[PDB]
């Protein structure tokens, strides 16, 4: 129920079908952060 | 703080208090736990 | 319905390993190719599921079992 | 079974036009309660009415407004209408119009009437005009019902229809809306002591003591009989 | 424990009883005909004031 | 209508300008659900005037909470009226009264 | 799009459709101001023509509520591990004791108390006091006369 | 003064009456005081709320 | 602690609130942490290192290789607001009192998070290593382990 | 519409043992559930006809304080027991039983003299408690024919139980039909002594209120 654009359609093709299961992905707000942190004279990434 | 262990707190020093019969089980955040009944009857007084 | 869960809690005591293990009965059971070992009572897949974990008949260990089961009968 | 000894309807009093007693012969222990128990819930909850269920008049458009040469708005127009007493005859869905002019004060009796309609207060108040010049003109239906409804019910029966200017009220189809009982240790003699009792109730005129009595034990028995099987 | 003037802490001690002694399930049926009891007498009783 | 109140409530309801009152007024002629005109008596009547008073109700009118205002007359017809008192009822008003 | 436009027009089939997966669907409650754990739990949810949610009396102290002008926050878990982990532990039946000290967090009071209080009472001696009979006659005495 | 008022209109002075149940009909004990309130509606309405 | 518990408990209870010591105790184990060191012992010629931290490398260093080495070490505690900000995770201490220090700090020193507290998980938004998500969180750190 | 009720139609009854039964109703009406649930409560409690035994004139003293000389229990229990026995007459009005046995000290319901229509649903009953020896003890009961229930301290000894009844009650649900969910759905739960099955006795009943008050309608629905 989160932004993850990704996981709303298709949770909600899960249900349709009686599927009912979850991958969670990554939130947007996760990458608005990221992305407002660049902004600044700070790297900031994830490893491996 | 008796228990030795460097990571988290053992569940042989802990009892349950809670609503179940048996010794806490492995992975319930105990801090979680803690530190929230303390404050929940905030009913104390102010200006002495 | 079921109004305590307490017997599957018996059954596996951890209260943790429950939850997985009747989750992963359940996923198979609503995707289909298997059949309620418990006779059903027009009841969702969860309900008959934990009802099973509770009868004593269905864990962690006899789901790997089986599993492999198939996994080398193919 | 030992000689149960059922009760009979005897001396039916009338206090006055819309008030009433009625008496019912001695019965064994235990039974008075009840009966008038059941007697008074059936006869408060389901009893057929005739009522007011929707007016429409030329004059104005919406019952948010006011009309030249009136005192009161429409708004108690519809409600005093609701207020308003009256039986009919074996047709249901019966359509009466209302038509007057002048200053003076406006009642149930000025109303043209048919042979199935008949109306038991004419001192009603429709809440009379003001102006020489005003002169209303309304016509309305009247039909019978036995339960309370509200106007949102009869909303979907009525899609195409009701264009503008037929308002809607809410209908009551309660004619009694008020009853009591009361129990005593009478009318026995030459036998073990029976109790009588005594039912108090006031009507609005459109439905007779008896009528309603016997609708009652009728429909009593009616759902009675299942459990006999 | 029912042969009392059963106050507020007889039927806590009396739940706390059930639940030590039978379980789960029988102290929490025993709960609700409780509540269940005590809605139907209060307006039974009447309590006016 | 309040059964049991304090009496305060009359003067509120006189002092805030939500009914519809009469000033030097001495008899009504016309009355309507909306409209309502007074004939002042000689006595209160100066001259280079006609002599009547107007006062036009509200009905059906937006209020702020979204509520409505509603005045609802209190004389009938033909009734001496005298200065200072009420003659329409605005909203939670009876009979001149905070009636809520 | 026939999905669509017939829960749309809200026919009674879907009325049936409603009740019969509502039926075994679990769904969880919670007080906007919470402070502690029992402030949100799982029920089983009943359709009832109203609307304003059906909150049961005990848990009444648990939620802290007041029958007073309040709102409650209502949450779907959807995934079936979701609805089996609500059932497993945010249930009502299952968090009789409290998670604090261990005293019993459902305390009844008010009209319960009051009621059971009164009836395990006795003026002096009502109607009937030598009477002597099993156990279960005592109510089928006290409905009707005798005591 | 207001069990002298109560005595006028044929009330009892001490406000108990005796009432009956709408379901069973059973007469209620200890008598109940019944009255008349002045009740407000108030704008807090479930049909905002929703 | 003891002290500590019963100042608390005194307060707590003049008031009628029944509550455990244990939820006390691990305030005061939350709170008692970043031990300080007057001796190097072939650690780390600083300080404000961690207590438990401290522990594992005493362990790991005087039982396997050298135990002449020894670190003496002053376990000095640290109020909440202070020592909530002492984590090793930049991540998580930041949204709790103050964020542009923490960054400036945590971009000078050039630090790495694990994501090993929760606020971890909830702000990258997986499972939390506790309750259910436990067992997955246990079963990913033995598969980190050969890869 | 006008005048159309719904009749119940889902009647199916579940029941535990021969004397538990467990009663189930359709929804009905508004309001006419708990109506309908309290009337036939009221009838089964208030009136019922029935077979029970009235008083003992036991061998010694006719005073509540008795002596053992034997039994070793008191006669007040004895009495408790003998309020336990569901006595079935088939024609006959009131008659006299007495039972006699030897000193083993099993006394049940068999101990009692054979009449052709006296009847006991279960002879195992208890009616006195073990005997200490072989000593033997005259009953001298008698039963009597009535209905409803009546107390012994006003019409005397022990009592009359004339009701075949246990314990009686009811619940009233909501429920829905179609659209609408205002309806009642009653619930009958009532535990029954013995010689009456318990929907035998709720058609009993049903019929006992029809013809109490089938007068009242005026030979209605003729046709």
């Amino acid at each position: 129920k989160s932004d993850d654009v990704n996981g709303r359609t298709k949770m909600y093709k899960n249900i349709v079908d009686g599927n009912h299961q979850m991958e969670p992905g990554m939130p947007e707000s996760f990458n608005v952060l990221l992305k407002e942190i660049r902004s600044l004279g700070i790297n900031i990434e994830l490893e491996d | 703080v008796s228990c030795d262990t460097d990571f988290g707190v053992c569940a042989h020093c802990y009892g349950r208090d809670l609503a179940r019969g048996h010794i806490i089980n492995k992975g319930e955040a105990i801090g979680v736990i803690a530190a929230q009944s303390i404050g929940e009857p905030g009913t104390q007084l102010t200006m002495r | 319905a079921r109004v305590t869960v307490q017997d599957a809690v018996e059954k596996i005591g951890n209260r943790f390993d429950l939850v997985l293990v009747a989750a992963r009965r359940a996923r198979q059971m609503q995707v289909g190719g298997k059949d309620p070992l418990v006779p059903e009572e027009n009841d969702k897949t969860t309900v008959i599921a934990l009802r099973e974990i509770e009868e004593g008949l269905i864990n962690n260990q006899i789901l790997d079992v089986r599993e492999r089961q198939e996994q080398q009968e193919q | 079974v030992t000689e149960f000894l059922k009760p009979r309807l005897v001396d039916i009093e009338q206090v006055s036009s819309t008030h009433a007693k009625v008496t019912l012969e001695p019965l064994e222990r235990g039974f008075g309660h009840t009966l008038g128990n059941a007697l008074r819930r059936i006869l408060l909850s389901s009893m057929p009415g005739c009522a007011v269920t929707e007016v429409e008049i030329d004059g104005v458009l919406h019952e948010y407004s006011t009309k030249e040469g009136v005192q009161e708005d429409i708004l108690e127009i519809l409600l005093n209408l609701k207020g308003l007493a009256v039986r009919v005859q074996g047709k249901d869905e019966v359509i009466l119009t209302l038509n007057k002019s002048g200053i003076g004060p406006v009642t149930a009796a000025d109303i043209t009437h048919d042979g199935d309609v008949e109306i038991v207060k004419p001192q009603h108040v429709i809440c009379h005009l003001t102006d020489e010049n005003a002169s209303i003109s309304m016509r309305i239906k009247v039909q019978r019902g036995r339960g309370y409804v509200p106007a949102s019910t009869r909303i979907h029966s009525e899609e195409d229809e009701r264009p503008i200017g037929r308002l809607l009220v809410d209908a009551c189809y309660s004619p009694v809306e008020r009853i009591a009982y009361n129990v005593e240790a009478a009318r026995v003699e030459q036998r073990t002591d029976l109790d009588k009792l005594v039912i108090e109730m006031e009507t609005n005129g459109t439905i007779d003591p008896e009528e309603a009595i016997r609708r009652a034990a009728t429909i009593l028995a009616e759902q009675l009989e299942a459990f006999v099987d | 424990i029912v042969n009392q003037a059963l106050g507020k802490k007889a039927i806590s001690k009396m739940l706390n009883t059930c639940y030590r002694i039978l379980g789960l399930k029988p102290t929490v049926i025993f709960a609700d005909q409780i509540m269940y009891t005590g809605f139907a007498y209060a307006a039974r009783s009447g309590a006016s004031v | 209508k309040p059964l049991v109140g304090t009496g305060m409530e009359r003067a509120v309801a006189v002092d805030s300008g939500v009914t519809a009152v009469a000033k030097r007024g001495g008899v009504v002629q016309y009355v309507d659900a909306s409209r309502i005109v007074i004939k002042v008596n000689e006595d209160e009547m100066y001259p280079g005037e006609a002599g009547i008073d107007i006062y036009n109700l509200t009905k059906y009118t937006r209020s702020n909470q979204n509520t409505c205002i509603n005045q609802m007359p209190c004389v009938s017809l033909g009734e001496p009226v005298e200065r200072g008192d009420v003659l329409a009822d605005g909203p939670s008003t009876d009979l001149g009264e905070l009636a809520l | 799009k026939a999905a669509k436009k017939m829960v749309e027009r809200e026919e009674a089939v879907v009325w049936d459709i409603l009740d019969e997966v509502i039926r075994e669907h679990p769904v969880l409650l919670n007080r906007a101001p919470t402070l502690h754990r029992l402030g949100i739990q799982a029920f089983e949810p009943v359709l009832i023509e109203g609307k304003a949610i059906q909150l049961h009396p005990l848990v009444c102290a648990a939620y802290n509520a007041d029958f007073d002008g309040d709102q409650m926050a209502v949450h779907v878990p959807l995934t079936l591990e979701a609805q089996l982990e609500a059932r497993a532990l945010m249930m009502s039946t299952n968090n009789i004791l409290s998670p604090a000290n261990g005293e019993p967090i459902i305390v009844p009071s008010q009209d319960v108390v009051l009621g059971l209080y009164y009836m395990t009472r006795d003026c002096v001696n009502a109607k009937g006091e030598g009477m002597v009979l099993t156990g279960p006659k005592e109510a089928e005495r006290l409905y009707r006369s005798g005591l | 003064e207001i069990k002298e008022l109560l005595k006028l209109g044929d009330l009892p002075t001490s406000g108990q009456i005796r009432l009956y149940d709408g379901r069973t009909g059973e007469q209620f004990e200890r008598p109940v005081t019944v009255g008349y309130m002045y009740m407000l509606k108030l704008n807090h309405l479930v049909d905002d709320k929703m | 602690t003891r002290y500590i518990v019963n100042e608390v408990q005194d307060v707590y209870r003049l008031q009628g609130v029944k509550i455990n010591d244990k939820h006390i105790e691990v305030i005061v184990r939350q709170m008692l942490r970043k031990a300080t060191i007057v001796n190097a012992g072939s650690s780390d010629f600083l300080e404000g290192e961690q207590v438990e931290y401290s522990r594992v490398k005493i362990a790991n260093r005087e039982l396997e290789a050298n135990g002449k080495v020894g670190a003496t070490y002053s376990r000095d505690l640290l109020g909440i607001t202070k020592a909530s900000l002492a984590t090793e995770s930049f991540i998580s201490a930041a949204s709790f009192q103050e964020t542009t220090r923490v960054l400036t700090e945590a971009a000078v020193a050039g630090k790495r998070d694990e994501l090993r507290g929760l606020k971890e998980n909830v702000i990258v938004g997986r499972l939390i290593p506790a309750g259910t998500g436990y067992a997955y969180h246990q079963d990913r750190m033995r598969r980190r382990a050969a890869g």
